[PDB]
RNA sequence: UAAACGAUGCCUACGCUGUUGUGGUUAUGAGCACGGCAGAAGAGAAAUCUAGUAGGGCUUUGGGGAGAGUACGCGCGCAA
């Protein structure tokens, strides 16, 4: 539930001359399997070849506007020096709700409606 | 433009099927159903979903709103049914009626006080 | 490939037809593939009737009427706006149209 | 005109095909007749009745559950009793059951017949 | 870790309940809507093997979005196979997807002799032709000890189906591996279908077994509101 | 076995992937014209029916019986 | 001949007087075998007695054969006619749909409260034509009211009768229920309850039943 | 010589329904010749269907783009 240590995962195994993409899809697993609801990676640069690309992964959830994105979202940027120039990293992950208030906010979003079940 | 969205009308839905004998003509007996039952954290949604529900509850104690089945008001149309017309075809045993079904009463031997039609 | 099952035209069981002139920009078009408007217009105008109702010598006046058919080649049509541009379904639907005045 | 023995054939497949138990054959000769009380024999058809109109002849027929197909070959090659198995393989689907005629000096035989007679003959048609 | 399968239709009742076998289910022409109905019965014996994997690809403005095809077979070397498609963003997710097509796709595959009955049947019985799209293949029964004389891709099939000796022939384009492998399968399905000579004889005549088990189907209904 | 369904309308087998195939049944009448536990039972493909054709031929074949 | 249970003389008349037996001017291959003669007046076809009482037994035959009757599914997706079923399936403990069906309801197990259907009965099938060809993915017979207009592919049973009036679509339903009854046992004689029963399911306008209701209070 | 085109050779077959024309004939129910239209089932790479089924008979005709319907010879034409 940390971004910014997932960040230096990834970053560690860009220097390791590792690919983009078996470094990504490990560290979304690693996100889902800790219990964040979502999460949202972008890697841009000089990637493969002289024409610089971005490329960015979605799972799950992620919230964008308004007052329940300062409290349910968390976010880390990061890059990496290599030969060719600077790589650089953004990782966003979405808490999930946590009735002790630990690893994410007690009340749930505002604009969720629940009805009670009946005796 | 004053359209109240799809919890809010949703949830004013399932509240009128679930507890409907619980509620009135009443905005403020209706407010105050939905501040005890409903899980709603912000008065300007409950206020909505009231002045929606108030808005059918009209249009439904008026014989009904097609797509919103209420037992209640089966009950009243099974009552208004069980008033049973007393009209009848019943008591019109005499009868006229066209050559070709004069034949297909002959061809089947059909006992009857039936008339050819005289038109 | 083949846009229309009948070739955009009316012909069928013959060789050949008469040629008719375009209203708008005189070209030849055959008879059975030009586009055909009806018209039947007053002599007078509708804002003139109740002058006329003080300026005739007569008891009652009956208005003369004039009638024409008016002939056009595709391009006049569409760019005129007869006619115009429909969907692959829509181009099958076939509907007479009004007598214009 | 169209040939005789092959109206036959495609006037029963399309029947066949459409479901119907029954049809009326328009044209017949000699080896028409012949050809359909092979069928009978094997028990593919099961009903013959033939019209004496002075026309020309017709036939009426009731269809089996069994046919799947019948054909006629056009010209009717000749054939040693060497050169049979070689149509039979093109012509059958499987070594175990239909049949191919044959035309001969003993009339119209099938191609286990002609191993028993020992005669070639004249292709005529098949059915499975 | 694993999920307890609840039947979503009457028939995945009867299958759990055990009151039915699988000749049954093909016998009389019953709809397959569950792929569990398959595993219950073949889990134990299922191989797979993968024909095909393509990439497909959509022009947007954005650029080319793309996603991975997949074509499978399921066979046991018996009795039975089924042909499977699917398409998803990922190959492992593609290839999950296909395993359900192919399982509700699953066919019995008749076999006879090329002369004598002597031994146990091994060919086709019968010659036949199967179609899809532009291409075309024929079967042809083989005497014992031939092997499958087939191209690539339908000699897998076979081999699954459980068909030991086969002559074969195909028409048209080939290289298109779905279109290949469809009309394979026809083609044996085409020959068990043929209406042998004895078929009329052979019939036999029995009530559904969906209606045969009402009763019991109907104490189910009450024991699971009560 | 898993090869011996046929039809009874069309003479054929029916193949195990026929979706539209049905198996139709119905009671026998009684004495007096009530009903009894026997049934009389038709197994139908799906050629028949995309044509429309299975509506006459039912008619014929309880006539038949 | 077939095995019918008897026709009784103020069940013939009833259906007359309901105009069970004025069809349309149009006629259909399929249909021509129900109909005798036309009006001279009018070009309506007029529809064979005999024909539809054999119709009708046949149909109550094949519903006695279907165990536990909730399996047994009644569609008709039109006002003017609607409240027939909702009595109909209660006679006979049938289960029922009322308003749009569906589409995917049978076919599709995410969509709840439909039973896997053993037997589907539809009224006026112009209408619920997705009922018809929705059945044909799941093995079902279907069983239909028709009328000399209309043609169907996959209808098994096709019992002839106007479907185009209040007056007819009653006297249908009514006697069917009747007759499956019947043949179970469950009543001694079919003339039993006629003008009762027959009047039940006449659809009637929310106009006419207010003044029903005042009639019957000054009644009461 | 023509986009001389429905870009679909000529005889002869077997083939689902509804509707609308033209000319004769009619037990007034319908037919025969020549058409238009709308579905279906099959077919086909599809679009669609003069294209469904098929070892029926006879003639013309194509074999990856180009160079080329061009060179040489020959036959017709006043020339083109
Ligand atoms: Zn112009």
């Amino acid at each position: 539930l940390c971004p910014a240590i997932q960040a230096e995962f990834i970053r560690s195994k860009f220097e390791e001359n590792i690919p983009y993409r078996r470094s990504v899809v490990s560290a979304i697993k690693n996100i889902k399997s800790a219990g964040g609801q979502g999460c949202v990676i972008e890697v841009s640069g000089k990637l493969k070849g002289q024409r610089a690309r971005s490329v960015k992964t979605i799972d799950g959830k992620i919230i964008h506007a308004g007052q329940p994105k300062e409290e349910f979202m968390r976010y880390a940027t990061t890059s990496v020096l290599l030969k060719q120039g600077i790589i650089g990293i953004k990782v966003g992950i979405m808490l999930p709700q946590d009735d002790e208030g630990i690893k994410g906010p007690v009340y749930d979003m505002v604009d969720k409606i629940k009805v009670l079940p009946i005796k | 433009g004053q359209i109240k969205g799809k919890s809010v009308r949703t949830a004013s839905k399932v509240i009128v099927e679930r507890y409907f004998n619980r509620l009135t003509n009443d905005f403020y007996d209706n407010r105050n159903v939905v501040i005890d039952v409903a899980e709603i954290r912000s008065k300007k949604l409950r206020n909505k979903v009231s002045g929606c529900v108030t808005k059918l509850y009209k249009r439904v104690k008026k014989n009904g709103v097609p797509g919103l089945y209420i037992k209640e008001h089966e009950e009243e149309r099974e009552k208004k049914e069980s008033f049973i017309p007393k009209i009848s075809i019943l008591d019109e045993d005499k009868v006229e009626v066209d050559e070709v079904t004069m034949e297909m009463i002959n061809q089947y031997e059909i006992n009857g006080d039936y008339v050819l039609a005289k038109k | 490939t083949k846009k229309r099952s009948n070739n955009g035209r009316s012909k069928k069981n013959r060789g050949h037809t008469r040629c008719v002139r375009c209203e708008h920009c005189s070209a030849m078009v055959p008879n059975d593939k030009a586009i055909k408007k009806f018209v039947v217009r007053s002599v007078i105008d509708a804002a003139s009737l109740d002058d006329l109702k003080i300026a005739t010598i007569y008891e009652e006046y009956e208005v003369p009427k004039s009638y024409y058919k008016l002939n056009y080649c595709v391009s006049c049509a569409v760019h005129i706006k007869l006619v115009r541009v429909r969907s692959r379904w829509e181009r099958k639907i076939r509907k007479e149209q009004r007598v214009s005045a | 005109m169209m040939d005789k023995l092959a109206n036959l054939c495609i006037t029963i497949n399309n029947a066949n095909r459409a479901q119907k138990r029954s049809v009326v054959i328009r044209r017949i000769s000699k080896v028409c007749r012949l050809f359909l009380e092979s069928m009978q024999k094997h028990g593919y058809i099961t009903d013959i009745v033939y019209i004496d109109d002075h026309r020309e002849g017709k036939a009426v027929v009731g269809l089996s559950g069994r046919l799947n197909r019948c054909g006629a070959i056009c010209p009717r090659y000749d054939v040693e009793l060497k050169d049979v198995e070689r149509y039979r393989a093109n012509l059958l689907p499987s070594r175990g059951f239909g049949h191919l005629i044959v035309t001969s000096s003993k009339g119209l035989i099938d191609h286990r017949e002609c191993i028993q007679h020992n005669t070639g003959g004249k292709i005529l048609g098949y059915f499975y | 870790e694993e999920a307890e399968w609840f039947p979503k239709t009457s028939l995945g009742k009867l299958v759990k309940a055990g009151r039915i076998t699988l000749d049954e289910i093909f016998g009389h022409s019953l709809c397959i809507r569950e792929p569990e109905i398959i595993d219950y019965f073949l889990k134990a014996t299922l191989k797979e093997e993968v024909l095909v994997i393509k990439s497909v690809q959509k022009q947007t403005k954005a650029g080319q979005k793309t996603r991975m095809k997949v074509v499978l077979a399921l066979g046991d070397h018996n009795n039975y196979i089924g042909i499977g498609s699917g398409v998803a963003r990922d190959v492992v997710s593609a290839i999950n997807a296909a395993k359900v097509v192919a399982k509700c796709s699953m066919r019995p595959i008749k076999k006879g002799f090329w002369g004598n009955e002597i031994g146990e049947a091994h060919t086709v019985p019968v010659k036949a032709l199967g179609k899809c799209g532009s291409v075309k293949v024929q079967v042809t029964p083989a005497p014992k000890g031939t092997g499958l004389v087939a191209g690539g891709v339908s000699k897998t099939i076979f081999k699954l189906a459980g068909i030991k000796d086969i002559f074969t022939s195909s028409k048209g384009q080939t290289c298109t591996t779905e279109n290949f492998a469809r009309a394979s399968l026809y083609a044996i399905t085409n020959s068990t279908n043929f209406n042998m000579p004895n078929v009329i004889e052979e019939k036999v005549v029995e009530l559904n077994p969906i209606l045969k088990n009402a009763e019991f189907l109907i104490e189910q209904e009450q024991r699971d509101l009560r | 076995n898993s090869f011996q369904r046929v039809c009874d309308f069309s003479l054929k087998p029916i193949s195990s992937q026929d979706r539209s195939s049905v198996q139709i049944n119905m009671v026998q009448l009684d004495e007096r014209g009530r009903a009894t536990k026997d049934l009389m039972i038709f197994n139908v493909s799906g050629t028949v029916r995309k044509n429309g054709k299975i509506d006459s031929m039912l008619y014929e074949r309880i006539n038949e019986m | 001949a077939v095995r019918v249970v008897p026709l009784s003389d103020k069940v013939a008349k009833a259906m007359v007087q309901c105009c069970c037996h004025l069809g349309g001017v149009t006629s259909s291959t399929s249909l021509k075998e129900y109909i005798f003669g036309k009006r001279e007046e009018d070009k309506v076809n007029i529809i064979d007695i005999k024909k539809m009482w054999e119709k009708l037994n046949l149909a109550a035959r094949m519903i006695c054969s279907i165990p536990n009757p909730k399996d047994i599914v009644v569609v008709s997706s039109k006002d003017f006619g609607r409240k027939a079923v909702i009595k109909f399936a209660e006679s006979i403990g049938a289960t029922a749909v009322t308003g749009r069906f569906i589409p995917g309801s049978f076919s599709n197990y995410e969509i709840k409260g439909v039973r896997e259907p053993r037997l589907v009965l539809v009224s006026d099938c112009f209408a619920d034509k997705q009922v018809v060809k929705e059945a044909s993915y799941v093995n079902a017979p279907c069983i239909a009211f028709c009328n000399t207009d209309n043609d169907i592919e996959f209808v098994d049973m096709v019992i002839p009768m106007n479907n185009r009036s209040q007056s007819a679509i009653g006297a249908g339903f009514c006697i069917l229920s009747k007759l499956v009854n019947y043949m179970k046992g469950n009543i001694d004689k079919v003339e039993d309850k006629l003008r009762d029963h027959i009047e039940l399911y006449t659809y009637r306008d929310s106009d006419e039943l207010e003044q029903l209701y005042q009639e019957q209070k000054i009644e009461e």
